[PDB]
């Protein structure tokens, strides 16, 4: 589950500060959109399991 | 429960050097497409928000980062690639885009990031016994590579006919045109465009932007900025021997864990700030009203 | 000082398959008791290596030097990329006493052997004498750092006495460059032992290299062109996949291929360096 | 039609002649007629004169 967090689900970047400091809000935000989305799913895996 | 951070620190290099864009820009005379000028930029400060905010530019297009918060970041590796081109750059150059320098003049990369910044230039000598050529639109073989230059093409044949120079061929593909054509058609080809490539990365910054640094704390929960990168925690003393080349540690999983401050090359650990679940331990609310918290672990 | 001489040994070259050898990890640092996997093309831990002498290269730009030299007869500066032409630029490598600077330049010299290289009137020999550069500067551009010529190590311990190990990479617009000198004990080949380089520069310059050689030209006046019994040890990299183990320093102690061997390939998969009794499926 | 001992002069607009044999068309139309021999930069769209 750890691990997952660096998986960067077809972001431009796995680190969320590094999104943020780099695209513009909406730029941002459907990168970020990405990463939720992976990350959603490793913790309903998670879980699940 | 979460602790929260008392101060910003923002941390940069002891550099108080300048970019030298102008040095491209428009202090000399410019090349051609296939010629075009690598130059390699380090040691420098670089404000690209004054190209943002400046006129004279057609295009200000950024790819992979804002157009804006240029001057937050550091940047390593950069290079400033300098061309002359025609007006009808949308769709000629950009990542991913099979334009007809894409292919055969000057290949961009898709996962490009950088910022390419163009502008016409009407007020030239070019109508005024200008020496203006070099202008290409035949092809060769294949795509080129990224970022990679030609310096022959002298000898070009694709076909039959192998007679090492026939005229019933696609000749002269070096050098296809200079036809400015002063005052004359859409566009007299005019445009120039410069662009900025960045590299993001673990590796130690090479041009930074125009901000200052603050001072730095040893056991309290701050906000930091180390050479663009960001987050929040304690920062605490190391006693691990970080080598000269090594600027970032890394945990068992991932995160720095460390890093190397950029003016005393000291390193520091980075701890995330104290958190823990928040629980509520109560009675019915038919019996009582006082309750106890546990902040946990 | 054009030679274009004859007058040279022929010696087929000699080959050995143990080495495991050659390691440049990133700069990143992983704290300690970390099995940690990586890509990008290394080198095989039983690759079939090759000693030359002066042997024309096709290196790719992706391989791994060695030297077994004493220091009197320490190999010279070596170039990268050269053609037959001023198409290309290379030069790397200068001493800590000759007063001359490491400027990259095209080749406009003496071909094949452009010597060039001496020591010192102290070896009452081999005459002293420095190279013969001719470069341009129409059409052609600079780039180098005159940094990096501190890599001498001193001292008489040990029993052969000291060995040298040199990796360099294409790449990618740069040209990195990783080594290590150490102290070891009586061996007739390469070490059955373990250990990791660390990173010297950077390089970005964009060259493309395609060929490369080294230099060691210190002949005698006693009569012909005659140099002593140097050799040199080379190998290439291949994009495998490695699994690296750090201990306790932020340093590789250890590390495991995934091609050589299924029992490596099996430890590689189960990140570790032990595998237990079992059946394990490790890939498809 | 595109290289032989026949057929020496050739020139294409919109379309590249080496890319025809990987495209498809429809109601393809020949037009068959004679030109005058002051014939430079008369079939071009650029058209003058
Ligand atoms: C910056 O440079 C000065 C010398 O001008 C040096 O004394 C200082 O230690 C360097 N680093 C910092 C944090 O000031
Ligand atoms: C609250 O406690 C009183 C005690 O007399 C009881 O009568 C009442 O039914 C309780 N109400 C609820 C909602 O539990
Ligand atoms: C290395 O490869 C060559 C290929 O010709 C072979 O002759 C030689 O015996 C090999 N050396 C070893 C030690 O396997
Ligand atoms: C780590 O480095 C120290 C010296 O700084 C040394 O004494 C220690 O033995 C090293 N650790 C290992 C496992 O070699």
């Amino acid at each position: 589950l750890v691990k997952q967090l660096s998986s960067n689900f077809g972001a431009i970047s796995s680190v969320l500060n590094d999104i943020l400091s780099r695209l513009d809000k909406p730029e941002a935000e459907v990168q970020i959109d990405r990463l939720i989305t992976g990350r959603l799913q490793s913790l309903q895996t998670y879980v699940t399991q | 429960f979460r602790v929260q951070p008392t101060e910003s620190i923002v941390r940069f290099p002891n550099i108080t050097n300048l970019c030298p864009f102008g040095e491209v820009f428009n202090a000399t005379r410019f090349a051609s497409v296939y010629a075009w000028n690598r130059k390699r930029i380090s040691n420098c400060v670089a404000d690209y928000s004054v190209l943002y905010n400046s006129a004279s530019f057609s295009t200000f297009k950024c790819y992979g980062v804002s157009p804006t918060k240029l001057n937050d970041l550091c940047f390593t590796n950069v290079y400033a690639d300098s061309f002359v081109i025609r007006g009808d750059e949308v769709r000629q150059i950009a990542p991913g885009q099979t334009g007809k320098i894409a292919d055969y003049n000057y290949k961009l990369p898709d996962d490009f990031t950088g910022c390419v910044i163009a502008w016409n230039s009407n007020n030239l000598d070019s109508k005024v016994g200008g020496n203006y050529n070099y202008q290409y639109r035949l092809f060769r073989k294949s795509n080129l590579k990224p970022f990679e230059r030609d310096i022959s093409t002298q000898i070009y044949q694709a076909g039959s006919t192998p007679c090492n120079g026939v005229e019933g061929f696609n000749c002269y593909s070096p050098l296809q045109s200079y036809g400015f054509q002063p005052t004359n058609g859409v566009g007299y080809q005019p445009y120039r465009v410069v662009v900025l490539s960045f590299e993001l990365l673990h590796a130690p910054a090479t041009v930074c932007g125009p901000k200052k640094s603050t001072n730095l704390v040893k056991n309290k929960c701050v906000n930091f900025n180390f050479n663009g990168l960001t987050g929040t925690g304690v920062l605490t003393e190391s006693n691990k021997k970080f080598l000269p080349f090594q600027q970032f540690g890394r945990d068992i999983a991932d995160t720095t864990d460390a890093v190397r401050d950029p003016q005393t090359l000291e390193i520091l650990d980075i701890t995330p700030c104290s958190f823990g679940g928040v629980s509520v331990i109560t009675p019915g609310t038919n019996t009582s009203n006082q309750v106890a918290v546990l902040y946990q672990n | 000082q054009c030679v274009n001489l004859t007058t040279r040994t022929q010696l087929p070259p000699a080959y050995t398959n143990s080495f495991t050898r050659g390691v440049y990890y990133p700069d990143k640092v992983f704290r300690s008791s970390v099995l940690h996997s990586t890509q990008d093309l290394f080198l095989p831990f039983f690759s079939n290596v090759t000693k030359r002498f002066d042997n024309p290269v096709l290196p790719f730009n992706d391989g791994v030097y060695f030297a077994s030299t004493e220091k009197s007869n320490i190999i010279r500066g070596w170039i990268f990329g050269t053609t037959l032409d001023s198409k290309t630029q290379s030069l790397l490598i200068v001493n800590n006493a000759t007063n001359v600077v490491i400027k990259v330049c095209e080749f406009q010299f003496c071909n094949d052997p452009f010597l060039g290289v001496y020591y010192h009137k102290n070896n009452k020999s081999w005459m002293e004498s420095e190279f013969r550069v001719y470069s341009s500067a129409n059409n052609c551009t600079f780039e180098y750092v005159s940094q990096p010529f501190l890599m001498d190590l001193e001292g008489k311990q040990g029993n052969f006495k000291n060995l040298r190990e040199f990796v360099f990479k294409n790449i990618d617009g740069y040209f990195k460059i990783y080594s290590k000198h150490t102290p070891i004990n009586l061996v007739r080949d390469l070490p059955q032992g373990f250990s990791a380089l660390e990173p010297l520069v950077d390089l970005p310059i964009g060259i493309n290299i395609t060929r490369f050689q080294t230099l060691l030209a210190l002949h005698n006046s006693s009569s012909g062109w005659t140099a002593g019994a140097a050799a040199y040890y080379v190998g290439y990299l291949q994009p495998r996949t490695f699994l690296l183990k750090y201990n306790e320093n932020g340093t590789i102690t250890d590390a495991v291929d995934c091609a050589l061997d299924p029992l490596s390939e099996t430890k590689c998969t189960l990140k570790s360096f032990t595998v237990e009794k079992g059946i394990y499926q490790t890939s498809n």
